[PDB]
């Protein structure tokens, strides 16, 4: 979802259910690809 | 009035600049609940003697 | 009206979006590698463009 082709709208939203694997949260705040990352019940450093 | 009602799911999620007002609601409501048993067992108390 | 012992003088240099990253209780980009506040911090900064 973060190289997909192309993206919806606010109209015609997209959802996608993601179960049943192992992440990595850290390798989304460090990259210099964003610029708004914050967060609003867990912290950033606690999601690991 | 927080989050939780564990003191270890609120460490374990929260910033501690954020963390100490989740655990400052908990820290006022129960100390109220002990304040409560104390004034209430000094009239049985009373009532016994 | 009031003061206090003395004051001490931090000076650098940052980006034009980084301004909001020197202040005190979160985190970002300078203030995990750089320079960061911390949340007892008495005090303020000013900036120049």
């Amino acid at each position: 979802v973060f190289n997909a082709t192309r993206f919806a709208s606010v109209y015609a939203w997209n959802r996608k259910r993601i179960s049943n694997c192992v992440a990595d949260y850290s390798v989304l705040y460090n990259s210099a690809s964003f610029s708004t990352f914050k967060c609003y019940g867990v912290s950033p450093t606690k999601l690991n | 009035g927080a989050i939780s009602s564990v003191l270890n799911d609120i460490l374990s999620r929260l910033d501690p600049p954020e963390a100490e007002v989740q655990i400052d609601r908990l820290i006022t409501g129960r100390l109220q609940s002990l304040q409560t048993y104390v004034t209430q067992q000094l009239i049985r108390a009373a009532e016994i003697r | 009206d009031l003061c206090f012992t003395n004051v001490y003088a931090d000076s650098f240099v940052i980006r034009g979006d980084e301004v909001r990253q020197i202040a005190p209780g979160q985190t970002g980009k300078i203030a995990d590698y750089n320079y960061k506040l911390p949340d007892d911090f008495t005090g303020c900064v000013i900036a120049w463009n």
